[PDB]
RNA sequence: GCCCGCCGCCUGGGGAGUACGGCCGCAAGGCUGAAACUUAAAGGAAUUGGCGGGGGAGCACUACAAGGGGUGGAGCGUGCGGU
RNA sequence: ACGGCUUUUCCGGAGUGUAAAAAGCUCCGGGAAUAAGGGCUGGGCAAGGCCGGUGGCAGCCGCCGCGGUAAUACCGGCGGCCC
């Protein structure tokens, strides 16, 4: 954590913002990661997240989900292209998913990491299982669903200490968001990694779409964004 | 006969109408050899 | 150049039957439906009317056999001059 | 197509009948209940069988592979039927001679059938004259009765 | 599309809408309908190319049209196949 | 490689045990002595880009696929992985 403070300070001085939100963040009018959501802004500069959430650059907070190479046909042979699917997060309350393309693997990886920061979202965590009523943010607070292509995903709250009962792609995505225990059910073709990952991402995003009362926040221990002990 | 519209597609097989005619010719012969 | 050794004997190809099957007339006055091993099938082209070595199958050794070697023009000419085989067997 | 039927509270009989009717379209269920495998299995439901070798053969591989696979014809002692069995190992066919007795078992392909590039062969040899064939192929043991 | 009902049908590709049995029809035919065995795909929608005895637009004397001179027939120089 | 230690287990005794025995259990003497295999090693799926043989042959292969004289996939050596 100490290193990332000075890293964020270093990036902040040598950055020339190009957009309105970048100008606000450079001037110090916006100081916390939570202040850029829920008001319709556009996010086009990756330095915003570097300044506000410096720990998305740690090696342990990034994941290369998949690498594929695809072919376009021409009269002079086959032209090869790389597609990389990647994700980042802070292991507390924020997560992003991105795809990058390039002529070689390194360029594709760099672009995929770059686009994942621009697609960042914040989620809600809690405890809603019938056999664990502990009010601590270790799972999803209620059953949620998401879909992409032919893939359907349903996430179900689980007891503390159970683990992530889901395929590996879901394991990595849910781990980067700060979730420890969950049950799941799926339909469709999960071997298509892109659609699987996007479906889990949509299911996580849909925790913000469920109406809740002030009693429920107390009951399920619902936390938005950073846990903040 | 029962309908199998999958059989009418022409990729990798001969025309279904004439297969049907061939089968019907072959069935007459078995019927006639039975009554003898 | 190599000669038959054992139950092997000469033969004259008469007609190809397809799918790697030939019809060979042997030296013992028998017609045999012979099978070509695939090892030499891919690299040696055989045409009707050639001197070849045929080994009959161990079971039913009267109509089936395997062709093992083909004799070129120089080898068959040398054999004809030496006298191990006659001309009328080749010409029929 | 409308809603799945019947959903009524007092319609259990028709629902059970519907499920029973369409279960016969399942090939796995039909073969077990009618015992279709038992009626045609030359091994009569056994996991291994004992037989006598009649002759040696060689079988060509399927395209696009090239080669010959060494096999034997076996006559089963329990019912007199004749099957073909593969001999695994490098140079294993030398240890088989006509009129030997062998123990054979399945070859382990999909749905209990053939495997690889040798369709038509469903079994393999395991013992020869009550000695393991794997031993003979490696060494460590010598075939009895010369 | 979201919901409340009832009936019919489907369960990898072939063998096969075949064999056997039954009912119906003067006949031609209709309705019902397996197995042994064989096989790793069969099937759908969309993408980039290549191709069409498909359409349009352009171009070239190693294309044509309008022309000038020829080679192909003989003997010889030289290169190639065969013997 | 040096120096030390212990005796579950192993060898020889006394008691107890048992209808009688045998095991077992408590003591005594000797001594590291008496004790590791099976499968796998291209991907699925943990583990070698090493060496020598063979050369679409021999062989492997649940499936996908290897082998055509420069084989990480067959046979053997030396390593390594799982239990
Ligand atoms: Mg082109
Ligand atoms: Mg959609
Ligand atoms: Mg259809
Ligand atoms: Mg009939
Ligand atoms: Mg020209
Ligand atoms: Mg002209
Ligand atoms: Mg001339
Ligand atoms: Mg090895
Ligand atoms: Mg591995
Ligand atoms: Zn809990």
């Amino acid at each position: 954590s100490q290193e990332w403070k000075e890293y964020a300070k270093r990036v902040l001085d040598e950055w020339q913002p190009k957009t309105k939100l970048g100008m606000l963040v450079k001037e110090g009018q916006i100081t916390d990661i939570h202040e850029i959501f829920r008001k319709g802004y556009q996010i086009k500069e990756p330095e915003i997240i570097d300044v506000l959430l410096p720990e998305v650059n740690a090696r342990e907070n990034q994941e290369i989900l998949d690498i594929a190479l695809t072919v376009r046909m021409t009269d002079s042979g086959r032209r090869v292209r790389f597609r990389v699917l990647a994700a980042v997060g802070n292991r507390d309350g924020y997560v992003g998913l991105g795809i990058g393309h390039g002529r070689e693997v390194g360029i594709a990886i760099r672009k995929a990491i770059n686009y994942a920061k621009l697609n960042i979202i914040e989620i809600k965590r809690g405890c809603g299982s019938w056999e664990c009523r502990c009010r601590r943010p270790h799972s999803v607070p209620f059953t949620v669903e998401g879909k992409e292509g032919s893939v359907r995903v349903k996430l179900i709250p689980g007891p503390r200490g159970l683990g992530l009962v889901i395929g590996d792609v879901g394991k990595k995505i849910l781990r980067l968001a700060g979730i420890q225990d969950v049950w799941s059910q799926t339909l469709g073709e999960t071997r298509t990694t892109v659609n699987f990952a996007k479906a889990v991402f949509n299911a996580l995003y849909n925790t913000n779409k469920v109406v809740v009362t002030p009693e429920m926040i107390e009951r399920y221990g619902i936390v938005v964004g950073r846990a903040m002990p | 006969m029962k309908r199998r519209p999958r059989k009418w597609k022409k990729k990798g097989r001969m025309r279904w109408k004439w297969i049907k005619k061939r089968i019907r010719r072959l069935k007459r012969q078995r019927k006639k050899e039975r009554g003898l | 150049v190599p000669l038959p050794e054992g139950n092997q004997l000469f033969g004259v190809v008469e007609q190809a039957l397809g799918a790697g099957w030939m019809d060979v007339r042997c030296e013992d006055g028998k017609i045999r439906r012979c099978r070509i091993p695939g090892k030499l099938r891919r690299r040696v082209w055989i045409r009707v009317g050639d001197l070849v070595i045929v080994q009959p199958w161990p079971v039913q050794s009267d109509k089936r056999g395997d062709i093992v070697y083909r004799y070129t023009q120089t080898q068959v000419d040398w054999l004809l001059r030496k006298g191990k085989i006659t001309q009328e067997f080749l010409t029929g | 197509p409308g809603k799945k039927a019947p959903n009524g509270e007092f319609a259990g009989r028709k629902l059970k009948l519907k499920r029973k009717k369409f279960r016969w379209s399942d090939i796995r269920y039909k073969r077990r209940v009618l015992r279709l495998k038992e009626k045609s299995d030359p091994l009569e439901g056994a996991p291994q069988a004992r037989g006598i070798v009649l002759e040696k053969i060689a079988v060509e591989a399927k395209q696009p592979n090239s080669g010959m696979r060494k096999a034997v014809r076996v006559q089963l002692i329990k019912n007199g039927k004749v099957v073909t069995a593969f001999c695994p190992g490098d140079g294993a066919i030398k240890f088989i001679d006509e009129h030997d007795e062998v123990i054979i078992e399945g070859i382990g392909g999909p749905k209990g059938g053939s495997m690889g590039d040798i369709p038509g062969i469903r079994y393999k040899v395991v013992k020869v004259n009550r000695v393991s064939l794997k031993e003979l192929v490696k060494g460590r043991k010598e075939k009895p009765r010369r």
